[PDB]
């Protein structure tokens, strides 16, 4: 007439089976039950960051009453969830909402106790409209109402603890997220409950994997809720591999580029690789259909498995004699048997495959997730990974232990050496300027993510001074800067796995480097709003150019160590010692050879010429010309730039100015040839 | 039989400024 | 601390553990019909009849 008009029993559901295996949370559902049995503030109220099922522990509080798991006095009883959506979507005339609130409040009333209302999400409740907090202070008052009720952290502590009374009918139950243990029995129960879903294996060292590395790699939700998460898209994953297959397509793709080859060709002997091959596919095509009817009848099986559990549960729930222990006795037997000669006869057939899901799946999970690259080596990314010295030295000459440092971060990065206490390995960088400093870490970026700027390069003139650490970090709550946010906690929020140079540090003020002592040892770091970022998957490089002098004049005649000791210890006359202590390590820079200098100016003729030919104009060159350039560009003061900018002049002006005269063919090789002391171009 | 209606009641919120005034 | 008293006070332990051994057996002597379950199904009974007596 009015309840089941806008109620929902769970308890039914429990009787319908729809509901899920609710794993530990005793201690919990004791409290509960013992709030339940109270005389005054009998309400109780559930607390706890999301995630935790809330919905999860009221329903497997609904499922110990349909057992009979719960004490005496709460036997018999109703638990009925109402949606107040439900209630609301026909009010069109005043007071008809008002008067469906009432019946169905006099309706409990008159239940007398055999109802828990539940309501979910409970600061709705709270607004409505007065509306349901003085229209339940009535219920609230006597206590025949029992309601239960679910938020979040938040929604308590803006609308609970404004009220009074409301507050005082109302009873903190601070619902924790469990650890990894818990977690991993609920993911047990659950994975029962998903092979029963998504027509699969699941092993339990991907349950270890799930609960490690959602311990480590999510920094945003909890537990169990992320390894949800994974498992689940990892069934998906299994589901949409077995549903596809590769093998079969490429051999589609193959037998249909024949084909249309053949057609074309319509000598041939194409007719007969078509056949074979059309006679391949579908002898590995039956295979396929012959793996999904073993599947099939796996997932039948298991089905009636499930079935045969329902009932047996329906005879322990209402009390069945024999008929349950006749039917479990003679079931399983015949489905334990075949169920593992289909068992073995899948670990037998399956080529074309997998039905466990593995550890590897839940790595590309994450590593399709967010992005972290935790997968294990597919081994292009690994044979790049390896030539790393050479993919550096395309484009970064020299230093050298500067390239073999650097590429130990990202080796011990990939290996999963790394301490997650931590970031991945962080540098200042030294030396004086242009020797390859900002654009090493360009370098890295190109490589390991395929663009400069998409890397978080921010020079630290922006910071100069005190105030402008709301640049990064941000600006605190209640101000005009609460919408966007920060830049630096932004863009590792977003793509948690990214590079960050922080070039020329020492410029800025130091509380710029009290928040990058945050940085460099925890990787947790306040934002803007109040809340944190991880940092643990990134790299964080600075770099200086503090040991000028001293490099520039003490290069030579010394080792790599002692240079290390002494520019160090100038540093420590600069920093405060804990951030060159925080450091993974320091690497120190040196001037220049002219080997080096001819491979840049190499470099730089190899972009000159890309453009050009972008242009549509054609060069070869006198390396004659490129000694002059070598001999001219030189300085020990400072090193490339100089190179890099009189070559610019010698070459670029009176090219240009014969470009723009109107006077070079194009296709033409634009020899590049000497002067006496210029270096012209001829059109031969 | 006469119905309701849903209102609006928007306004915004009040601000702040910050001020730094340096040292030196 | 009532609640948790009147809980405690609102059902047994061990003669839940044994009614879940003696239906256990029950279903158990059914797969049979060697037997002995029979005897021994008698005395758990009335172990439990004893203690749920005294409950
Ligand atoms: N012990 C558990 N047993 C079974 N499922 C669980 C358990 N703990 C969490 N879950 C699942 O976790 C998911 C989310 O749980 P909830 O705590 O209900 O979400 P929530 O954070 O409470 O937000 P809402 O308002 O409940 S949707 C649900 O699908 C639950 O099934
Ligand atoms: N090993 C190298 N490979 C390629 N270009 C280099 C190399 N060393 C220096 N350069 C050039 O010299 C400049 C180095 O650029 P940056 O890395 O910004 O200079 P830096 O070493 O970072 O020091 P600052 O802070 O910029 S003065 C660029 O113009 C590069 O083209």
């Amino acid at each position: 007439q009015a309840l089941k008009k806008y109620t929902i029993d769970l308890t039914e559901r429990a009787e319908q089976g729809k509901l899920d295996p609710v794993i530990g949370r005793d201690e919990e559902i004791r409290r509960t039950i013992q709030v339940l049995q109270r005389r005054t503030k009998n309400n109780p109220v559930l607390i706890g960051e999301p995630g935790v099922g809330k919905t999860a522990i009221v329903e497997g509080l609904a499922q110990r009453i349909i057992n009979g798991e719960v004490p005496e006095g709460l036997k018999g009883r109703r638990v009925l969830a109402l949606d107040m959506g439900a209630l609301v979507a026909g009010a069109k005339y005043r007071g008809e909402f008002e008067e469906r609130l009432k019946g169905v409040l006099n309706d409990l009333a008159k239940q007398e106790g055999n109802v828990i209302l539940f309501i979910d999400a409970l600061h709705t409740m709270v607004g409505a409209g007065m509306d349901a907090g003085n229209m339940l202070k009535p219920a609230l008052a006597r206590g025949e109402l029992h309601c239960v009720g679910a938020t979040t952290l938040d929604e308590y502590r803006q609308y609970i603890e404004k009220d009074a009374a409301l507050e005082r009918r109302f009873q903190k139950v601070f619902v924790a997220e469990p650890s990894v243990e818990d977690t991993i029995a609920i993911l047990r129960g659950l994975k029962e409950r998903y092979e029963l879903h998504h027509h699969v294996q699941i092993t339990d060292p991907a349950i270890v994997a799930a609960a490690t590395l959602s311990h480590r790699y999510i920094a945003d939700r909890q537990l169990p809720d992320k390894a949800i998460d994974l498992i689940d898209e990892a069934a998906s994953s299994i589901r949409m591999q077995i549903d596809s297959p590769e093998e079969l397509d490429r051999l589609d793709r193959r037998i249909i580029q024949l084909k249309l080859e053949q057609q074309a060709l319509m000598l041939d002997m194409l007719n007969e690789e078509l056949s074979d091959k059309e006679r391949q596919y579908s002898e590995l095509e039956e295979e396929w259909k012959a793996e999904k009817a073993s599947l099939s009848g796996t997932q039948t099986i298991k089905a009636e498995l499930e079935q045969a559990k329902i009932a047996i549960e329906q005879a322990r729930r209402v009390g069945d004699l024999a008929r349950m222990s006749e039917l479990q006795y003679g079931k399983i037997p015949e489905l334990e048997k075949q169920l593992e000669a289909a068992t073995q006869l899948e670990g037998k057939t399956m080529r074309l495959l997998r039905n466990k899901v593995t550890d590897a799946e839940i790595a590309e999970v994450l590593a399709r997730w967010t992005g972290i690259p935790v997968s294990r080596m597919m081994e292009s990314e690994r044979e790049k990974l390896l030539r790393m010295e050479q993919e550096l030295h395309h484009r970064v000459i020299g230093q050298n232990e500067a390239v073999d440092a650097v590429s130990n971060a990202i080796r011990r990065s990939r290996a999963g050496l790394a301490d997650p206490n931590r970031p991945i390995g962080s540098f200042l960088f030294l030396g004086p300027t242009g020797v390859g400093k900002t654009e090493l870490c360009k370098a890295l970026a190109n490589f390991m993510f395929d663009s400069d700027e998409a890397m978080v390069r921010i020079d630290m003139s922006e910071f100069m001074e005190k105030h402008s650490v709301s640049r990064l970090v941000g600006a605190p709550p209640g101000y005009v800067g609460y919408e966007e946010g920060g830049y630096l906690t932004e863009a590792v929020r977003r793509r948690p796995y990214s590079v960050i140079l922080l070039d020329a540090v020492e410029k800025a003020h130091p509380d710029v480097f009290n928040i990058l002592l945050q940085v460099l040892d925890d990787g947790r770091l306040t934002d803007g709003q109040g809340r944190t970022v991880d940092f643990r998957n990134t790299v964080v490089i600075m770099t200086s150019n503090l040991g000028s002098d001293l490099i520039q004049e003490r290069f030579g005649e010394l080792d790599y160590a002692h240079m290390k000791e002494l520019v160090l210890g100038v540093v420590s006359h600069n920093f405060r010692p804990e951030f060159i202590n925080r450091i993974d390590e320091v690497v120190v820079f040196h001037p220049l050879g002219e080997q080096h200098i001819a491979s840049i100016a190499q470099i730089q003729l190899k972009r000159l010429y890309k453009r050009l030919e972008e242009r549509g104009y054609e060069i070869h060159i006198s390396d004659e010309a490129l000694k002059l350039l070598s001999e001219n560009g030189y300085d020990p003061v400072y090193g490339a730039r100089p190179l890099k900018r009189a070559i610019q002049q010698q070459i670029e002006n009176p090219l240009a100015q014969q470009i723009l005269s109107g006077e070079l063919v194009p296709g033409k090789v634009i020899r590049l040839e000497v002067n006496e002391d210029r270096i012209v171009a001829v059109q031969h | 039989a006469a119905a309701a209606a849903a209102a609006a009641a928007a306004a915004a919120a009040a601000a702040a400024a910050a001020a730094a005034a340096a040292a030196a």
